DNA sequence: ATCAATATCCACCTGCAGATTCTACCAAAAGTGTATTTGGAAACTGCTCCATCAAAAGGCATGTTCAGCTGAATTCAGCTGAACATGCCTTTTGATGGAGCAGTTTCCAAATACACTTTTGGTAGAATCTGCAGGTGGATATTGAT
DNA sequence: ATCAATATCCACCTGCAGATTCTACCAAAAGTGTATTTGGAAACTGCTCCATCAAAAGGCATGTTCAGCTGAATTCAGCTGAACATGCCTTTTGATGGAGCAGTTTCCAAATACACTTTTGGTAGAATCTGCAGGTGGATATTGAT
């Protein structure tokens, strides 16, 4: 029954808190969290699947991420992807 | 029921795809593609539908061959 | 207003506006109609028929973008059906 | 003590962790991917997020709607270059009319 | 180190449709990862299937349904066609 | 003691396929069905290149199949062709066509 | 000969053939200097330098492919980098 | 290793172009073609040595290649 | 170039309907805590496979030459598509009704998963076989100027 | 219309490098028998989905009038193809060193597998607000004429 409409909800009352966004706009960016969630985990899937072993490490998402991400976003999308597993592995 | 696609439609969707000056043959042309584009989406659709046991069709089946048309679509499911 | 004119400022009119251009309703036939020969009896979600819409029309506003670009490349001004049939073979659709 | 909040993001690890062994995308999953992945998509949500209310209130308005993200996408090189092959239903289209089509 | 390949069963199916004839390696390397590539897509869109209709299990049901999807016109047809009489071939014991 | 290929009359494995389809997790059960229907599906398509290279191959003078061959093949059969649309085949070479204007 | 039929049998000379065209060498070190800019002290498979001979040629006979039929379009017999600008913006590579 | 890439020479080119049906060839066709064989190359490479950083290889193999055209969805069959 | 008449917008204003946001609940996930398991990391080392190098040979790139034929630019006429204004009709819409079916539960029969123990099928070289690459030489079309 | 000037075939041969076959394990199917989920198979909500109606509206169909633009044909200049002699560097064949892929063992650091223990997230009302639809009014922005 779920979605991930909360949290885009929370992120963007991080970044423009006096903005609000439209039912139809929250759907364009639900379905996009999705799309992109299942890039990056398949590309991770066949990563494992290549190099022959069978469990996906945070390592994964990151050679994916940067497989599948342009330019610098990928840099930044490896930035706060590595820094949230170094501040996750402290608590 | 195709010709319900009239040419001042077709001759909108040009003027937002940028079009200045359109040829009146435009029009079957793109008739003709139009439902050739249809007919390969819906058949993909169709084809999930009926593997659901569904004698409706519903959104996301379009979603899901869309998808496998590369023409992928947000904003109805994925 | 001169013969070139109209058609400028309706390409501005329909680029910032995100309204569907077919009619709501010729197009649900059309939907149906083009169903009826894979399964009958069918029956469709009324947001499937615009989904179907939104994709349909989003890709012809592409294909005449490409068809422009074969248009303009060919010395001319107006586009043709030599013009969609190059957007198509060069895509690879045909 | 969510993990999430342990990790400092927004998005949930744990949805993620689960959405992931329960795809099939191998059979084990180490503790540090659904921590990661969550990350990018936050991260990647809140690029898009800010051009977009950046876009909506450049254009008079206090929300976003599809209109402020098909203009965000297609603006920033990357990001568009990223969704090159979606459609933002009810999104509309750039402007963009080629040099020899304008006046004199 | 055990490569494992088609080959086999290239030659075989080759030897039924071509019993005079044989094939190049280079050639033999084409077809499998031809065998590959198709069983990659049959399977990865069944598996979708699969997610999609909220079935954990991979029946023949669904490499059927992927097989209509992937594969165009009268090959799939032919393609179901012997999928289909190959599981029933197969059901008698 | 008997095997499940000649259980189906295939040539093509159905156990081996069955396992390929366990080992990559495409889900966590496979019908028994499953494999079977596969495994027929690769050999039938196989089989029908096959089909078409050696008589390629005949009137390309030849008693083997060569690339070569395998690319005429599938680009003189409409639907082998938009099968296999986006691949490249190694040493294939391209498919002698020349546009009519260019011509005397 | 007049210029033009050297060209026609130029084209099927090297259309019934399936020889790579760019030679082994000057492209195994395009690769290799391609490469070291994203890592150093990397080695290649002789094969992975055969692959990407053949994938880029593959591709480059089919832009030309494409290239040709602008030209063709275009008023013209002779194809030219507005050609390869378009078809590689059709095809959107660089749109 | 330095400009290497002019190593691609106009009559190889024109191998090609022939080979893709072309009968008439400007001049600045060669360095476009230049530009885009770089571009090409620059792609798949950056994914291929991508894939074997990931194995933690100094050696990049063939299968990486395959993978990376795979992914440009320029797919490839023989060496695969 | 400006001139003034058209037609087109845009800005600034505005009351209110339809959404969006906000809150209040509990079934349902996610987190805890424990006891097992298990992959893949660590650590040698066996050996392909790669990088050089050399050397001899031609196979191709270069540079040049030079003329034809093709691209680019203009000219121009006819005709096609834009623009506009009209009269009508097809779509839109706004609930309302009737009901076909998605969507949920509740079980179990049938199907599949395990866990070893058996019983081959398939791989890796080794032992054979034989299309085919390369080489020749007049036959067989193409091509081109008078 | 024809030959000559060329280039291409097609047939005809041979020793080899490359399939093809043969052999010998070895790892992987297959067989058996409990041990379970799972996905139907019925039985049924509550929902969307049709199907009308009926206005009323605007969006389309038509026809006229004509400007501008599409094509055809010309002309010319330059530029690209054909041709060839020059000599270069890519290619082949074999040897040499060794780097860094792979394979195996060893065995924890890491993940799984439950059963509760907490808490989160979703649904459906409850409580504001953001746009929308509509309106002059001012310049914009074109347009044809002195």
């Amino acid at each position: 029954k779920e979605s991930y409409s909360i949290y885009v909800y929370k992120v963007l009352k991080q970044v423009h808190p006096d903005t609000g966004i439209s039912s139809k706009a929250m759907g364009i960016m639900n379905s996009f969290v999705n799309d992109i969630f299942e890039r990056i985990a398949g590309e991770a899937s066949r990563l494992a699947h290549y190099n022959k072993r069978s469990t996906i490490t945070s390592r994964e998402i990151q050679t994916a991420v940067r497989l599948l991400l342009p330019g610098e976003l990928a840099k930044h999308a490896v930035s706060e992807g590595t820094k949230a597993v170094t501040c996750y592995t402290s608590a | 029921n195709i010709q319900g696609i009239t040419c001042p439609a077709i001759r909108r969707l040009a003027r937002r795809g940028g079009v200045k000056r359109i040829s009146g043959l435009i029009y079957e042309e793109t008739r003709g593609v139009l439902k050739v584009f249809l007919e390969n989406v819906i058949r993909d659709a169709v084809t999930y539908t009926e593997h659901a046991k569904r004698k409706t069709v519903t959104a996301m089946d379009v979603v899901y061959a869309l998808k496998r048309q590369g023409r992928t679509l947000y904003g109805f499911g994925g | 207003y001169r013969p070139g004119t109209v058609a400028l400022r309706e390409i501005r009119r329909y680029q910032k506006s995100t309204e569907l251009l077919i009619r709501k309703l010729p197009f649900q036939r059309l939907v149906r109609e083009i169903a009826q020969d894979f399964k009958t009896d069918l029956r469709f979600q009324s947001s499937a028929v615009m989904a179907l819409q939104e994709a349909s029309e989003a890709y012809l506003v592409g294909l005449f973008e490409d068809t422009n670009l074969a248009a303009i490349h060919a010395k001319r001004v107006t586009i043709m059906p030599k013009d969609i049939q190059l957007a198509r073979r060069i895509r690879g659709e045909r | 003590k969510t993990r999430s909040s342990r990790a400092g993001l927004q998005f949930p690890v744990g949805r993620v962790h689960r959405l992931l062994r329960k795809g099939n995308y191998s059979e084990r999953v180490g503790a540090g991917a659904p921590v990661y992945l969550a990350a990018v998509l936050e991260y990647l949500t809140a690029e898009i997020l800010e051009l977009a209310g950046n876009a909506a209130r450049d254009n008079k308005k206090t929300r976003i709607i599809p209109r402020h993200l098909q203009l965000a996408i297609r603006n920033d090189e990357e990001l568009n270059k990223l969704l090159g092959r979606v459609t933002i239903a009810q999104g509309g289209v750039l402007p963009n009319i080629q040099a020899v089509l304008l006046p004199k």
